[PDB]
């Protein structure tokens, strides 16, 4: 056949890009950074009205200052988890203080492109990592397959990624508070779902200084879905 | 065609595809700029971001004290290969309590990069290194190619119209290799020469990172604000 | 048969001050009784405002300072040069020392310097790993001497106000770098006279937020 | 390096076939012909030996080898390849049997850890099946004297009398018209010496030809003397003229 | 773990103004049985650094293949071999600490006592000790064996502290170590008449001096010392 | 060394001597011996305190890994099971560990004694160290379930006071814990000597004690 | 590389089969019919030794039938070197067995041990599965008799009545119509080579193209006999079943 | 040993042999979960293509992972006991180390895990089997059910089917099948599992398997008669 771990005639990993396509077929995960935290929301895209949405963990915790999002192959992310979950702790461990946010992040990138003929192919998911430490503040940064992370002030993966990265181009500025990001998260969501978005279909989530990484009720969330719907009908 | 399926295959000709391709990544990557004088050594970057939300994707990697690079391409490869220099200039300081000559260093690189293109099962490096240092002969500049080529030079410049650079270089060689004890104008040299590669976009303030390192200056990379002064 | 541990002597004493602290140690190497140097320093300065001294066998001592010097070079460049905290210091040398249980460094360990609040820290570490931050800790081979001394005149152990005979205890006025200085000096002298490992030279760092400091003082060579 | 062949060569195509091993037999055809017949006192095994060249030294080739003192072995296909097997047939008789039990492997076993190596080479990775077919007559004491066939597959059968290779198919009719279950020895040598004529197209003497029997004690070939049980081996080798002489009474 | 079979015993050593002096004799011992007498137990390893090495014989040929391949190696694609990026007698010095006490903690000791002498680029004086257990110290004067409890007494008379060095000169500092060598011969059972002495000086580098011997020996008063106590005759 | 933990009505008090000797030679007048694994769990330290400090702080990391991966808090059942299998991995090899593992958990408040042999065992009492003998005294004579949080207190300084006078190696200072569901409460750093003479007035014992 | 060369033999074709597996089944279909009776006394069975020859030692010859121990044998259909190398795998099992509790292994845990053996072939390692399939019959006292069946897949099913090889699909049909639950021994005797004399690819069915075999509690009271059956013995069996 | 990358990413980003090991479960026999109120109960499609099956030893289709925990499945048979094995190991290890049995949801994560190391693992291929998994938590009377697939994705489920024509019965049940009021007796919802079945099993006479599992470690496997009499009621309603 062909090398897991060849280069295209353009200088890409084959492998690397093909799993970005996968990532594309995966459900939506936004993620918008203020000075009062960073919120982190997801589309649950239950295949069944049977299915019990609340078992969709799409939102996870890494560590109390540390929070994370899923697109795409979501199996392939629960081994990402465990490693986030122990270099975060193991860190503790060693020098009795919180890891930065970005050491956290390098730290599962560095899993990535560990493929070849080791893990026998790419990551299939892409992943948003929110934080904060003391040193950077609030942060949220974009994990790929292909080892590459950015830093983001505002991130949509998924398929509906493109129209809502465009759409968090013209909202975000650096004065949003957390009300209006967790709004921004929800309204964008909405947009680029299939199904009407509801607190069953659409989780969100937030990480502050105070309270660490939080993961939103469905009560909560389900007032902040009506306060939308209201600001969006007052104009 | 044929012959480009893997590292371990000739061409016809005797040309390794692989190894060309891992090269063309370079191609595709940002621009970066290398110069040194008699007292100094310069690397000029221009960061690339994702877009106008995303940060600057970091491009000077610290290696030692006295030692440190620039990148083109692949990220991911050019932190494993500065994972390496930083261990390779560790171990020659905890052993033989001495300072890792660059040349040596660029041998070292040479080398690594090599097993990667004779072997089957792996992959070539996809990432162009440019290193700076100051050892016991003074400053050095190395060009790092993945196809395990390295090349001590006066300056160069790798990544998109990155020839630019190279020609403007080739032009003003007799005047900044003179530039002696005075790092400002070195980074103004370099500033310039990163400059013939520019279209569309300019130089700002989070997209010019800068590093340098001379007879009592230790590798230190300048980013943000601490630009704004070259800008 | 072959013993890989030695003794090389030596003296150490850390001493936490309000907004400062100080390492102090002896300068003299010996076995059994020959000197093997009248100044071999012993208590290093190990970046990020971290004074640290290894008392006990020298060869061993070299090592641990070697591995944790290491160590700080590495924080810097896995989390973005960010400052080692001396907490953060002491918690990374229980494991340098605790991956050799089985083999210990056979020395006594001290740091010394600033916590995140800008306020005086020693922390103390057996050879095996076992830690904890303290305000006063001499370590080696006069340690037994030095120490009551300083349990009286630092911490005023047993002494109490004049006229209450026993009811009111002399309460813990902070003390002066200047003030500190002289009990280490005196402690020195003292142990000097009566431990015959203990002479020569004394080399003291002091750990300000300006930065690390060093002081030398002459000691009897007999 | 490494070997990095660590998957089957051989594998079952569409029909059901393991191709690798037909044309293992297929290279068996090929090969000289090869037989063996049983009495009720001994076995016949012979075969041609097919010089290469009339400067080589035949006598050097053994087609026909001992194994054991009273087991012995021919074939038919490809002679390296028989050439290592009768290596590892000796080794495995020593290991996996006499420094356990003290005494020599009985035929059937003997056989049976022959075509186990076979079978290996069958499915084992990065190897292709052995391209022989082997005739492997012996005795021993509770079993009595018996003949054995293995294929490259790893089968093996027991015959009253067979053949293997070129004129095989020929050579089974042949044996088929001749062989009883009273023939004595020297009767067996006499049609092993008759079928296998029929398969030689050149000269046909003691020295083209390659004949072994097993059969009585040759205390004679033992080596030494002392010790009763000791009898010596059942295995022997005709020499050229003893093969000639019986080509008299052909 | 082992234990030393052909032993070299006290290696001394000393610094002056403007370089360093190393001295050791030519003796390899099997316990008590003198047994050879052409050994060489001062290496030199380039023109600017002289090893002295006292204990195992057997272990020090071996640290001085070690050296011997150093500088093979040091000269591999290394245009400055000979210049900027030659051997210093810190790097050496630095390596075999390295080696000797990597060995120890295998339990598997070079059953050794060196001293590295030489002098760096900069001029500066380098001495530095290091044994089978892989402790180091610096001093003026460095000795091994024996020369730590007769010679460094003698040495430091001559250099008692640091800012004695400027003041002694390499034929004061010679003269010391060529009567310690005599009390040495005097008063070590394991010890020859005959020694190696270098001098690795800044301005006149490497003076490697070889067949020398202990002269100028005080036995005359023998003649008078009878019995052990009471005996006249 | 002396080293307490008992289980009562509203919890589990835990308390500690604060001494370290090298021989004779007094090396530390004031160890913490109680380790803070995490807010709902104690550790007390007897033995080695290196092998105490590094096991049970590995403890803490398993502990917190647990709980981010099954979204609830370890028992404390399974966390002393956890340090138990720990031991037994270098079984022979010559840890020295002794400690009470303190906590409170759904099947409400829990306490388990685990040593180095790896050994294992549920207490509603346990008391460890060099003067372990002169707490049980005290602990077996005065303990009831129906104790008050106040007396609770009191019982396991007292009962520490009494090893700290009798036992040469225990003393210093005496550290007091309250472990209750919503986590462990520090009941604060006692002086020996100066709780001493404050028990001897107040309380009439230690008559034999001129004071 | 060697990855050029690499038929990848575990791996699901478009449709969820396994070619490897597929294949192997198709080899098996053309070997000798084996055929399994379980009765209410006993176990038989039967299976026709593929085209032999006159020049054959039958007596010593054993291609079909084989011992695991004393309580449980099977039936072989495909590679006879593949199925002798799983054979003796098997063997070990029931002593290890044997030697770890002091009982005779119970005849499903061997079953799944072997039938573990043959699903780890399709699912790693790269190499061809085993080309067999087997019949097993025996006995132990918590299910008493038991036929069961595995293939190159590594599944296994348990059978009142079962075939292998070739013309199975005939073979099962002839078996169903004629087997009942109350049946004997004696009877299933004679079903099994009625049933193979009606579905073999050969002009008639004879001793010599036969391997029979039985598993009875007739053995002196409470226990197990096999019985192998010799040629002449099998001669005997055709002359009273009414086949020759 | 044998590295080959068998589960590997196409252009359009699928992965082929995890996509291919569902074609697997595809082909496999119909299995049905139903959580009622206080029970769960798995029914199984048992193909009649195979008749004198000895069915008192032949594998049961669903298995015991321990005393409270069930898993049935769909897709291959042999690697289904590859899964269980290890399942019924881990549940073991939980208990010796842990001292607590698994939680439903934790031996699922467990096999979900497994599934998944198979598709990025090299010499491997995934695993062709999709499983229901249900039971109670210890010292818990809430119902649990989960399923996983070759992939190593897992979920809860109110109900659920797996296997061939589990679109058809997935239907039944998405239009029968309350949440706000699910099966209140073990009979509703044995009832519910069988009707759902009947659906796409044929004849309902050895073709359905029912495995009834309540709180406290109860699990019972319901018999052929016991079967029939919900088999023989449910088209006497239908009569109408
Ligand atoms: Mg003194
Ligand atoms: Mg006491």
């Amino acid at each position: 056949d062909r090398g897991v771990s060849t280069f295209s005639p353009e200088g890409r990993l084959f492998q690397v890009e093909y799993s970005l396509e996968a990532i594309k077929l995966g459900s939506t995960a936004i993620g918008i950074a203020t000075k009062e935290g960073v919120v982190l929301g997801v589309e649950k895209r239950a295949t069944s009205p049977l299915l019990e949405s609340d078992s969709i963990e799409k939102i996870v915790e890494i560590d109390r200052h540390i929070g994370c999002a899923m697109s795409g192959l979501t199996a392939d992310a629960r081994s990402m988890i465990e490693h986030a979950r122990t270099a975060a702790v193991t860190h503790n461990l060693y020098y009795d203080e919180d890891i930065n946010v970005e050491s956290l992040t390098q730290s599962v990138c560095d899993l990535a492109l560990r493929f070849g003929e080791l893990m026998s192919r790419p990551f299939g998911v892409a992943l948003l990592i929110a934080g904060h430490d003391a040193d950077d503040g609030y942060q949220l940064f974009h994990a790929e397959p292909s080892g590459t992370f950015y830093r983001y002030n505002a991130k949509a993966i998924g398929s509906g990624s493109e129209g809502a990265q465009a759409e968090l181009l013209n909202e975000w500025h650096s004065s949003l508070t957390l009300k209006e990001a967790e709004l921004l998260v929800l309204k964008i969501l909405k947009q680029v779902m299939e199904e009407k978005l509801d607190e069953n279909n659409a989780q969100l989530s937030c990480i502050t200084k105070q309270d660490g990484f939080k993961i939103y009720d469905n009560e909560k969330t389900a007032e902040l879905i009506k306060e939308l719907k209201e600001k969006e009908a007052a104009e | 065609n044929n012959y480009d399926g893997d590292t371990v295959t000739f061409s016809p000709t005797g040309r390794l595809f692989q190894v060309e391709y891992a090269l063309e990544a370079i191609k595709q990557g940002s621009v970066t700029v290398g110069l040194r004088s008699n007292t100094h050594a310069v690397l000029v970057a221009l960061k690339r971001n994702a877009d106008e939300l995303s940060s600057y994707q970091k491009k000077i990697i610290k290696c030692d004290e006295h030692m440190g690079l620039s990148l083109a391409g692949l990220a991911p490869d050019a932190r494993v290969l500065s994972n390496y220099l930083r261990q390779q200039c560790n171990y020659s300081s905890l052993v033989f309590n001495r300072k890792l000559a660059v040349e040596r260093a660029g041998h070292l690189l040479c080398d690594k990069a090599q097993k990667n293109t004779q072997s089957y099962g792996g992959r070539p490096y996809g990432v162009g290194l440019l290193i700076i240092g100051y050892d016991k002969s003074g400053a050095h500049l190395l060009e790092f190619q993945p196809s395990g080529n390295v090349t001590e030079l006066y300056g160069t410049a790798i990544g998109a119209r990155s020839q630019g650079a190279k020609t403007y270089l080739e032009r003003t060689l007799d005047t900044f290799i003179k530039i002696d004890g005075n790092p400002d104008e070195l980074i103004k040299a370099g500033v310039e020469a990163i400059s013939q590669s520019l279209r569309d976009e300019s130089l700002t303030v989070d997209n010019l990172s800068i590093a340098i390192v001379g007879k009592d200056t230790p590798f230190t990379i300048y980013d943000g604000e601490a630009v704004a002064k070259y800008i | 048969q072959f013993n890989p541990y030695g003794d090389n002597g030596g003296t150490i004493l850390g001493i936490a001050g309000e907004d400062f602290a100080v390492l102090a140690g002896d300068t003299r190497n010996i076995t059994d009784y020959s000197i093997n140097s009248r100044y071999e320093p012993k208590v290093f300065d190990c970046g990020d405002n971290i004074v640290m001294s290894a008392n006990g066998f020298a060869a061993d001592g070299d090592a641990l300072v070697k591995r944790f010097k290491n160590s700080v070079k590495w924080y810097h460049f896995d989390h973005n040069d960010k400052k080692l905290s001396i907490n953060s210091a002491a918690r990374n040398i229980q494991h340098l020392l605790y991956s050799r249980r089985f083999f210990p460094y056979y020395v006594y360990n001290i740091i010394a310097g600033l916590d995140e609040d800008g306020k005086g820290a020693v922390y103390s570490f057996d050879p095996v790993g076992s830690y904890q931050r303290e305000q006063c800790r001499a370590g080696g081979a006069a340690a037994s001497l030095i120490m009551p001394f300083l349990d009286n005149q630092v911490n005023f152990k047993n002494q109490y106000e004049p006229g209450t005979n026993g009811k009111v205890k002399k309460p813990l006025k902070y003390l002066s770098v200047e003030e500190v200085i002289k009990l280490v000096r005196d402690s020195f002298t003292s142990a000097t006279e009566r431990h015959i490992q203990v002479g020569d030279g004394l080399e003291i760092l002091i750990v300000t937020k300006d930065g690390v400091r060093k002081e030398f003082y002459e000691l009897k060579r007999d | 390096m490494t070997d990095r062949y660590s998957f089957s060569l051989t594998t079952f195509s569409p029909s059901g076939k393991l191709g690798q091993i037909d044309y293992a037999l297929t290279a068996v055809k090929q090969g000289v012909t090869s037989l063996g017949i049983k009495a009720t006192n001994g076995v016949v095994i012979a075969t041609e030996k097919k010089s290469s060249s009339p400067l080589a030294m035949s006598e050097t080739l053994s087609k026909v080898s001992l194994l054991t003192p009273d087991i012995g072995a021919v074939y038919s296909g490809m002679g390296p390849d028989y050439r290592v097997l009768v290596d590892k047939s000796r080794k495995v008789a020593h290991t996996s049997y006499k420094r356990i039990y003290g005494e020599y492997p009985p035929t059937k076993l003997l056989v049976s850890e022959v075509a186990k190596i076979m079978q290996e080479a069958t499915q084992s990775g990065g190897v292709r099946p052995f391209g022989v077919s082997l005739l492997i007559a012996g005795h021993d004491e509770f079993n009595g004297f018996s003949l054995y066939q293995v294929d490259p597959s790893g089968s093996y059968f027991p015959w009253k009398a067979t053949a293997i290779g070129k004129g095989s198919v020929a050579a089974k009719t042949f044996l088929e018209k001749r062989w009883n279950d009273e023939l004595e020895l020297e009767d067996a040598i006499h049609i092993a010496l008759l079928t296998l004529k029929e398969s030689v197209e050149g000269e046909f003497n003691g020295d083209t030809i390659e004949l072994a029997i097993i059969g009585d004690e040759n205390p004679d070939l033992l080596g030494y003397t002392g010790i009763p049980t000791d009898k010596g081996p059942r295995f022997r080798k005709l020499t050229s003229q003893e093969i000639n002489d019986r080509l008299e009474a052909l | 773990t082992q234990q030393p079979i052909v032993t070299g015993t006290s290696v001394i050593s000393m610094k002056y103004d403007n370089g360093v002096i190393i001295a050791a004799d030519n003796l390899g011992s099997y316990g008590s049985l003198l047994r050879f007498n052409g050994v060489e137990r001062l290496i030199p390893v380039g023109d600017n650094t002289v090893v002295g090495i006292s204990g195992d014989i057997s272990d020090m040929q071996h640290i001085e293949r070690l050296l011997k391949d150093l500088v093979t190696e040091n000269a591999y694609d290394n245009p400055l071999a000979d210049a900027e990026e030659a051997l210093e007698p810190s790097y050496i010095f630095e390596y075999l600490a390295t080696v000797m006490y990597q060995r120890r903690s295998k339990m598997n000791p070079l059953w050794n006592a060196i001293i590295v002498a030489g002098v760096q680029s900069n001029g500066d004086q380098f001495l530095r000790y290091v044994n089978l257990l892989g402790v180091t110290y610096s001093s003026p004067t460095l000795a091994t064996g024996f020369g730590a409890h007769m010679a460094n007494p003698l040495l430091r008379k001559v250099v008692d502290r640091e800012s004695d060095i400027p003041k002694t000169t390499v034929q004061v500092a010679e003269e010391a170590i060529v009567n310690a060598m005599r009390v040495l011969y005097y008063r070590d059972a394991r010890s020859s008449r005959n020694f190696s002495l270098a001098i690795i000086d800044k301005n006149t580098g490497l003076t490697f001096k070889k067949n020398l011997q202990v002269e100028n020996m005080k036995w005359d008063f023998a003649k008078d010392i009878k019995g052990y106590g009471t005996q006249k005759i | 060394t002396t080293t307490l933990a008992f289980k009562f009505q509203h919890g589990v008090i835990a308390a500690v001597d604060s001494r370290a000797s090298a021989g004779s030679y007094i090396s530390a007048l004031r160890v913490n011996k109680v380790i803070e694994i995490n807010p709902y769990l104690l550790g007390t330290m007897s033995g080695c305190a290196a092998d105490c400090q590094y096991w049970e702080r590995l403890l803490a990391k398993e502990c917190r890994l647990y709980y981010l991966r099954n979204g609830e808090r370890i028992s404390v059942s399974a966390a002393s099971k956890l340090l138990s299998n720990m031991m037994c991995q270098y079984r022979g090899m010559g840890l020295s560990m002794g400690s009470m593992i303190c906590g409170w958990d759904k099947k409400g408040p829990g306490l388990y004694y685990v040593d180095e042999h790896g050994t294992r065992l549920s207490g509603n009492m346990f008391s460890t160290g060099s003067g372990n003998t002169y707490a049980y005294g005290v602990l077996d004579s005065n303990y009831k379930w129906d104790l008050s949080v106040e007396d609770a207190l009191y019982l396991g300084k007292r009962s520490i006071l009494a090893a700290a006078h009798r036992d040469a190696y225990s003393g210093g200072s005496v550290n007091l814990y309250h472990v209750t569901e919503d986590g462990w409460i520090y009941h604060g750093n006692h002086d020996v000597g100066e709780l001493f003479w404050k028990v001897k007035e107040e309380e009439g014992s230690f008559n034999n004690v001129i004071g | 590389g060697s990855r050029r060369y690499d038929s990848r033999t575990t791996i699901f074709s478009p449709e969820g089969r396994l070619y490897q597996v597929e294949y192997a089944l198709e080899s098996i279909s053309h070997a000798g019919t084996a055929i399994g009776i379980m009765a209410s006394d006993g176990i038989v069975l039967a299976a026709e030794r593929k085209v032999t020859s006159t020049l054959l030692e039958q007596d010593t010859s054993t291609e079909k039938l084989y011992k695991l121990n004393d309580k449980i044998a099977v039936a072989v259909a495909g590679l006879t070197a593949d199925a002798e190398i799983l054979i003796n795998t098997a063997r070990i099992h029931a002593q290890n067995y044997l030697k770890t509790y002091n009982e005779d292994i119970p005849v499903e845990i061997l079953v799944r041990r072997l039938s573990d053996i043959k699903q780890g072939y399709t699912q790693h390692g790269g190499l061809r599965p085993f080309g067999v399939s087997f019949i097993y019959a025996g006995y132990d006292d918590r299910y008493g008799y038991q036929l069961y069946t595995s293939n190159p897949s590594g599944n296994y099913t348990g059978w009142k009545a079962i075939s292998v090889g070739a013309n199975t699909s005939a073979a099962q049909t002839l078996l169903q119509m004629d087997y009942k639950d109350d049946m004997k021994v004696d009877d299933a005797i004679e079903l099994a080579l009625k049933t193979l004399s009606k579905t073999t690819d050969s002009s008639a069915l004879t001793y010599d193209r036969l391997e029979f075999a039985t598993i009875r509690k007739g053995a002196n009271d409470g226990e197990v006999y096999q019985k192998i059956f010799k040629p002449q013995e099998i001669k005997d069996i055709l002359v009273k079943t009414g086949i020759t | 040993g044998y590295d080959r990358a068998l589960s590997i990413f196409s252009p359009d980003g699928h992965i082929f042999q995890v996509e291919y090991a569902l074609e697997a479960v595809k082909r496999g026999t119909c299995a049905v979960g139903v959580k009622g109120k206080n029970c769960v109960v798995l029914g199984c499609e048992r193909r009649s293509t195979l008749k004198l099956q000895d069915t008192r030893i032949t594998p049961s289709k669903v298995s015991k992972i321990d005393s409270h925990v069930v898993l049935s499945f769909s897709g291959l048979n042999a690697d289904s006991r590859i899964l269980i094995e290890k399942a019924r190991v881990e549940a073991q290890s939980h208990r010796l180390t842990l001292e607590d049995p698994v939680t439903v949801e934790y031996l699922t994560r467990y096999v979900a895990g497994v599934q998944q190391r198979y598709t990025q693992s090299g010499g491997v291929r995934p695993f062709g089997v999709s499983t229901l998994i249900a039971g109670f938590d210890p010292r818990d009377d809430e119902p649990k059910l989960y399923q996983t697939e070759p992939s190593g994705i897992y979920s809860s489920w109110s109900a659920q089917t797996i296997g061939r024509n589990s679109k058809t019965v997935r239907e039944f049940l998405e239009k029968n099948y309350d949440r706000k009021e699910p099966p209140a007796t073990v009979e509703e919802c044995v009832k519910l599992t069988v009707r759902s079945l009947l659906e796409v099993v044929q004849t309902g006479a050895k073709n359905i398997e029912i495995t009834v599992v309540k709180p406290d470690s109860d699990i019972v496997a319901l018999s052929s008669e016991e079967i029939n009499q919900y088999v023989t009621q449910i088209e006497q309603e239908k009569q109408e």
